[PDB]
Order: structure tokens, then C-alpha cells, then sequence
């Protein structure tokens, strides 16, 4: 807020346009996941209905008197916080205050870069303390084994199995696909006497993107069906910055963000488990 | 019009 | 407020005093049963819904899609009339008028005794010509047999086992006990190693009164919980008198009352039959 | 008045009279427990920071510029529903309106008595549907055995040691004792060598009600001290009745109230167990 | 009234009432010990003077010339501050005004629980850092054994012997008693063959509140006689709630109290000591 | 909104 | 201006 913090109301936005523009280069979490609304500050806990069952529509001339619905199985979660703090400098802020040059916030781009990687640590593995399930740790999640992802044309064969393993559970739509950086540095390469790039044969089946996230540190990946009706993450407070105090003679700040992802139908995620052990 | 209730 | 009579209206309501003043002294049926309001003259039948089944509530979540109610089994009743007539002589009414002695109505107070004891049989053993069930004749009434009421202290033991058959069918709260005059004399003994009277050692557990009525037999007894939803005493007229004319030369009268006993939930009654066989 | 309301307004308050009067004579849980503020519709979760230890320090001179706080143990709870439904018939409403008698509600009191027993079963035992800990299953609750609570005066003598174990944990003040109906009769005998009743020896020693709740087993009882910041009852909605849509031709209903007990400090409870099985 | 705060003036007064409601319910030192005037912050050291069995009087007829006063032996004590700090969180405080719920304050009563308990640990056992003596550490205090008053009638017989040992040094007046909770529960049996509890025969022999405290660990108890010319504690500043800025988007606080205890005549204390050997 | 509020 | 004085 403004307890006469040493930044005016006009150059406070240049601290926010540095955070909000250096974050979105690094974030592959919310590039295929629909956002929930800004829940505000009256909310610390959200619910989600784990359905795990399906039905189908009807077709007749007049309506029916009865009403058909599903089961919910409500589970309650809490909303964790994610912070990382930086610090400016008197005799460096006072130079730009007295010389009227734009004050730099190049430390703030390094701070907001780490809390974006800490979001993708949470959104792909789940925080263990608040027991919220990750995208690879949920139960009933359609496993699939791979083999020798190196040879000529053994990838598009090994990825059409995981689609048809997921298609018999009646989940057909725009699939997304995240890969470990070992796989993405092994999918398109140069070969022996085959010269196929092996990605344009995969980009047409997928049609929501083949990304590359360094959080999957081994060599694995997931195939997920997108959509708000399947999984979405809940924001209570977006990328905001605040002012702590004046310890010593410098000025610290803190970036923070409160995000929990809730899955609704866990039978629309297929994880390439990679038998390598 | 009630005449005799004891409890 | 009376059209014609051989009595002053200032005198006539002295007769309505002593016909209810010597009536509430005798009555024990209305002592623990909250009855009704009046019903007017134009109601000769009442309905009661014998439920015969009850169960608990539910606490799950935002709701359900049905109304889980019990059964009804509606039964129609009719309203009898209980009456008794008394005669109020000329030449004593005339003799009390000449030399100004206040007239005694001590036939009428004797008359309202017998209509409050004939009322007390249909509330316990029930009628036959209208087949209204009594308080010891209904179906599904949780019977319980005992014996040898007076040896040391097993009088108090014999009813805690009786309320346990009444507590496990989801009926608790304020209770009431009615004992025959044989059993009530045995309950005024002194308790072994409690050193208080055995009747006072049981009047804190039943908590709305033990009673003694001569309408019962020898070894018998009934424990029932009070309130509405279990017992009802739907009424149409209270103890009113009526003139009958100047037949012969004297003046007769008639007191009357119109009650029924409708039992809603018969599973919340018990019966201490106490045989030796 | 929001709905289409088959009952008019002047007798709809008679339903709110009956549903709260028949609930007052059965609710022993909140007769000694402090009651939280009505949170309203906008809150459906609650937390409590469980404190269990002492952490005494800081007996020095001026200054010591630091900060040292205590341990939290935070957990979140979900407020349950606690509903129970009933039904009113047409052709019984129009009959009571035609010849102008006030309508019966001897089935609404059976619905009010039903919810006010499950609300009392939840607080004294806890629910496994949402892992709410009860008043006898909470963790670290200072149990104490009994040893022949029958005769000669070791009943009052056994309360003082149970009072003593709260006193060693820096807990005193107004205690409150709730024990089973089969043990409440055992505090009726005369105390030996002083010829006074034992419950007068303990009403000076507890300084609140020695209550009696029918939702308990045989040899069992609980002693606790009252007040805020020890344990209280988080309420969200009191006994309000809702009119379901008149389906078919009859008028059904439903009573409900949403409440949850939260325990702040579990060391301030003591449980009489008597394990003799 | 405040310099500045993150709270409301109507609300900061409610914090000051939670900290002094939960103080009067806890400490036992200021219940039988007369108070000194509030010295403010201008005082930082107090002066007391031991006396130890002072002089006699005169019985002359006309007077005398020289003035004969006794000894003083002035020792200079220093005033410490006793404190314990607690925090009101950033998230939970800010949420309670987003949906209009009055703030919790159960942390503050748990902080006043500490600093009032440590205030009893200073007066009953003394602080080594500042070298001020307690009520069981003072030099010359008339020790007396207890001889295991456990089950017989020597409970009344032993503390009348302590009152005799202190009465032969010309110390009459209203004595007071503070006991261990192991002994205080032991004092609630019936007196032998005289139909009264021990605790009612004792309270007429002491008549200024036989108390208890858990700061006495083993089997022990002291007996003093009150009086401002004999024993008092010097207050300088009572329980005030300081405010310490904010570090990490949180609001800490601190409650504190400055007091010493100065004994004047050490021959007014008598100490029951329990040789179990 | 209250309406039971038992002591 | 004393805080808490008990008898």
C-alpha cells in the first residue's frame, strides 16, 4: 500500500509492468488451463466436485418429467501462498529520484521469475503439506508406458496409443501435451536416412500445443484434455507486490500470489510413465 | 370455550 | 346469559363452579396429555395418522432430491358422549328460598365425579362400541413383563430396563409413569443402602410425574413419554350442564362431555404388565 | 414473505413458534457452551488454531528487540447441513380454515425434535463424514478412570481427582459436568457420615449445571470448563423452516440449521470412561 | 486513544478488555496482598528495609529526652518487566472485514495467561538475575514440617500448629493460606466423625481466603498474615498492549507488566515444607 | 439472525 | 490509572 512508500503513484506501475511482463514468458501452467475468477479476500478455501462418471444426452419430441443428474463427492482445499522478496537501495533510488531518470527494477524481474517456477512446481506435482493433488499425483489417471523414444518414427506410434487409451473413456476434444526437456530435445532431431522432423506428424493430432516444461526433471510427460469443464485453477489474488518496511536503511518489497488448481474429472489425463527402472 | 384443563 | 331456568343467573354460575371444582380434583387423565382447543359443535369425527415408524435426520450437504417421509395409514374416529344426570328437588329449593339459606349443590359435585371416572376408562382400556383403542390396547405397544417388585431394591431396577426398550426405538425426553394402587404402595418403601425413599429415588428419572389411578387392575403399570406427536386428547365440549325441564314437579339436569383419545405414534408407549405367569 | 405461501402470515409465525419451542426443551449442548456470531450465508468454512502448551519466558530488563510467537496447528472445517423434513396435507388445511379452528402442527414438532437430537449426537461424538472431532474423541483430552461409582461415597470422592487433573494444567474457573442418565441416578444417595445428598456436595464444586443428556452410553461422563477462547459453537443459521414447492396437491416442508463445534484447547476437557469391559 | 494502529479506536478498546478479563481469572498474588500506588514510569528502583523482631516500649511517668528508633538495613531493588508477545495475522484480520465478522482475539487471552502465570512464578520463588527473594526464599521464615497429613484428621491438626508457632511472636490478624493442588484436593474429605468437610473448619481458622496455585510444584504451602505494614508488592505499570510496527505483512503485539515484591517483616511468613524423608 | 440462543 | 486491583 502507500504508508508514504518511497515510490510515487505513477512509477509504481512500472514495477508492475516489469513483473507482469517478465512472468508470462516463463509460465507454461496457465497456457492451456482456464482461469477461475478473482475470488477476492473473503475466500481462503475452495471446493471441487470429483465426478469420475459420465452419461449422455437424450433425443425425443417432448420433454420428460424426470430429472437426471450426477454425483459430486465434494473435497475441500486450502489456498497456499507463494512469495519471494527483493530489495532496492537508498543511494541508488535517491540518484534516480534526484536526477529524474526512470528508476530500474531489474531485481524485480528476477524475483518474479522464481515464483513462476514455484507455481509450475506446484501445478505439476502438488504441495505435500496442504495435501492438494498435483497433475501427476491424482488417483485414477490412465497410465501409459513408453519405450525407446529415439528411433525412426517410434514417437507418433507411441503417442497414438495414449490418445486411444483416453478416447475409449469418452473424452474426445482438444488435447494438450507437456514434455520433459529431455524429450523435447529428443523428439525433433536429425536422424539416419529417414529425415522426418517427427513433430508435424504430431502437431495435427494434438491441436493445442506441445510445450516443454523444466519441472518434469526426469524424462516423462502428460497428455491432458483441456477445457473449463475438466480442470481449472482458482485465483484468490494475482501477481501483486507489497512493501514490508525499512530494515537498516534500504527498502525491501515482496511479490506474492495465491493459487490452487482443482481437478474435476481425473479420467481425462494420461501420463507417460516411462519405464526406465 | 374451554372449561376444565388441569395441565 | 341464560334464557329460562328456576335459578338466578347469579346462582346458575355457582353451579358451573362446583361442577368443575370437584372435577379437576378427580381427573388424572388430563394431567399429562396436552389435549387440544375446542372444536365447536359441528365436528362429529376426527382423523388420526398412526405412523408406526420413525427414524432420524440427515446431515450430509446442500440437500437431496426427495422428501423421505414416513407412512400415514389414516384412520377415522367418532366422538362419543359421556353423561350423567342429577335431580334438584322442589320443596327444598323452595324451602331454601323462603328463609334465605344458600342452596347446596352437593348432588352435582357428586355427579361430576362419575362422569370423570367413566371418562377415565376409555382413556386407559378404550371403548368397544366405537372401537377406540385404549392406552393399554393398541398394537405395537412395547410390552414388558416383571415380577417380585418388593424384595430389596429391584423396583428401581425394573424400569431402567423398561425405558431401554423405549430408548432404542428413538424415543426419549420427558417421560411419565402411571401405576396402579397396588404398585404405588410398594414404592414407598425405604431403599437399601441409599437411605432415601424409593419413590423419590425414581422421581428424578421420570421427571414429569408418577401417578396413581384406581382405573387399573392389581399388578400393572404404564410408562409413556409426554408432549404432542405421541399422544392427543382431541375434545369438542368441556363439562357443561343443561336444564331438562320441570317434569313431574322437581328439576333435573345433565352434565356431559365429548372426548376422544387419539394415539399418533403407538411405538412410544410401554407396558409393565408384571405377571407371575 | 417470499414464497407463494399456502399458509397466510398470521399462522406462519405459529410454525416458527412451535419449531423453536419444542427445540428449547431438548437442547443440552448449548446450555453451557458459548455461542459464536451468526456468520450468514456467505461463509461455509471455519478454522481453529489448536493451542496445547505453555511457552513461558521473558523475565529480563528493558529492550530485547526481537519477536517470538507460539505454534498454530491450523485445520479447516466444513459446516454440515443437519436437515429433517415433514409434510402438510391439503383437504386438512381447508377443513381447518372452513369451520375456523387453528391448524395443528403436531408433525412439525416431531421434525424439530429430530434435528435437535442429531445436533446433540454430533457434538458429543463427532462425525466421520467430515472428521469433526467430538467432545469425547478429541486428541489429548485428559482421561480418568472411575472404579465402582456405586456405593458408600466414592462418587463425590472421584470427582475431586477429576477436578484436580484440570487444575494441574493451569485450568480452573467454572466447570461443567455432563454425565450419562444411568450415572445421574447414582448421585442421589446420601453421603456417608454427614447425611447430606451427594449432589449437594458437587454443586458447590462444579458451579454450573450437572446436566443429563440421553445421547450417551452406560458408564460415561465428561467434565469441562466453560468460557470463550476454550471452546465455542460456530453457528451459521438457526432453526429456519423452508417451504418446498407444493408438489402434487400437498405441501411439504423442511427444517434445517447449520452448526459446527470447534475445540480451541483440548487439554481443558476430562472424560470419565470407566473401562470395565 | 493511540499514536497509530492498524485497528479501529472502538476495536482497540476491545483488545484491552480481553487482556484484563483473562488476567483477573488467573493470578493469585494480588488477591491477598495489598497493593502499592501506581508509580508511573518515573520510578525505576524501590527501597525496602528488613526489621527482624524489633524493640520494646517505655513505661515512664513524665517522658524522656532521647529518641530511640530501631534498625533499617536498606536494600535497593530494581524493577524488571515481564512480557510475552503475540501476533495478529495479515490474512485472517483482513478477511474478517471483507465479509463482516468481528475479529477473533483468543490469542490475546492466551498471551495474558502467560504473563500473569510468570508473575506468580516471580513472587513465589524469586528471580535470580535481579536477586529479589520470594515467599519461599526469604531469610528467616519459621519453617514447619507437615508429617504427611493424608487420610486421618491431622489435616486440621497440622495447620493449627503452624498458626500457633506464628502467634507466639505477636502476629495476630487475618492469616491467609496458599496450598499446592495436590494438598488442596486432599483437604476436601469429611472431617473425622464430625459431619463437615475439612475445608469448612479450616476457613474459619484462617478467614482470609485459603487459596491454591499450580506454581507450587510438590507438596507445599505457605501461610502469611496480611497487612500493608508487613508485606506488599510495588506496581509501576500494569498490563498494557504495545505495538511493534509490522515485519512480513503481519501485525505483532506485546503485553507487559512491571512489578516487584518487597517483604518487610520476614517473621510473618510460615512455610509448610513436607519432609517425605 | 438468531432465534434459539440458549444460555 | 491502575490496571487490575483485586481485593
Amino acid at each position: 500500500l502507500y504508508p508514504d512508500s518511497p515510490l510515487t503513484d505513477q512509477d509504481f506501475n512500472q514495477l508492475d509492468q516489469t513483473v507482469i511482463e517478465a512472468a508470462r514468458r516463463q509460465l507454461v501452467g496457465r497456457r492451456f488451463i482456464e482461469l477461475y475468477g478473482p475470488l477476492g479476500r473473503g475466500m481462503q478455501s475452495v471446493f471441487n466436485d470429483i465426478f469420475m462418471e459420465s452419461h449422455e444426452a437424450k433425443m425425443d419430441f417432448q420433454g420428460s418429467f424426470d430429472t437426471e443428474v450426477e454425483s459430486s463427492r465434494r473435497v475441500n482445499y486450502t489456498i497456499p501462498m507463494l512469495y519471494k522478496d527483493f530489495v532496492l537501495y537508498w543511494r541508488d533510488l535517491e540518484q534516480s529520484k534526484a536526477l529524474d531518470i526512470p528508476i530500474d527494477f531489474s531485481v524485480a524481474a528476477n524475483a518474479a521469475r522464481d515464483v513462476a517456477f514455484l507455481e509450475d512446481q506446484m501445478i505439476f506435482h502438488g504441495s505435500k503439506e496442504f495435501d492438494i493433488p498435483g497433475l501427476m499425483n491424482v488417483k485414477g489417471r490412465l497410465t501409459h508406458l513408453i519405450g525407446n523414444w529415439y528411433e525412426s518414427g517410434n514417437a507418433f506410434q507411441d503417442i497414438v496409443e495414449a490418445r486411444n487409451k483416453l478416447l475409449e473413456m469418452n473424452h474426445n476434444g482438444p488435447y494438450a501435451l507437456v514434455l520433459s526437456p529431455e524429450l523435447y530435445s529428443l523428439l525433433h532431431r536429425v536422424h539416419k536416412d529417414t529425415n522426418v522432423l517427427e513433430i508435424e506428424h504430431v502437431r495435427e493430432l494434438i491441436t493445442a500445443g506441445v510445450f516443454q516444461s523444466p519441472v518434469l526433471k526426469g524424462k516423462s510427460g502428460v497428455i491432458v484434455n483441456t477445457g473449463r469443464n475438466n480442470l481449472d485453477l482458482a485465483i484468490s489474488e494475482d501477481f501483486e507486490t507489497a512493501y514490508l518496511g525499512e530494515e537498516g536503511m534500504n527498502h525491501p518489497f515482496r511479490v506474492y500470489e495465491t493459487v490452487v488448481l482443482r481437478i474435476k474429472r481425473p479420467a481425462a489425463i494420461c501420463t507417460l510413465i516411462d519405464p526406465e527402472e | 370455550t374451554v372449561g376444565s384443563l388441569i395441565q
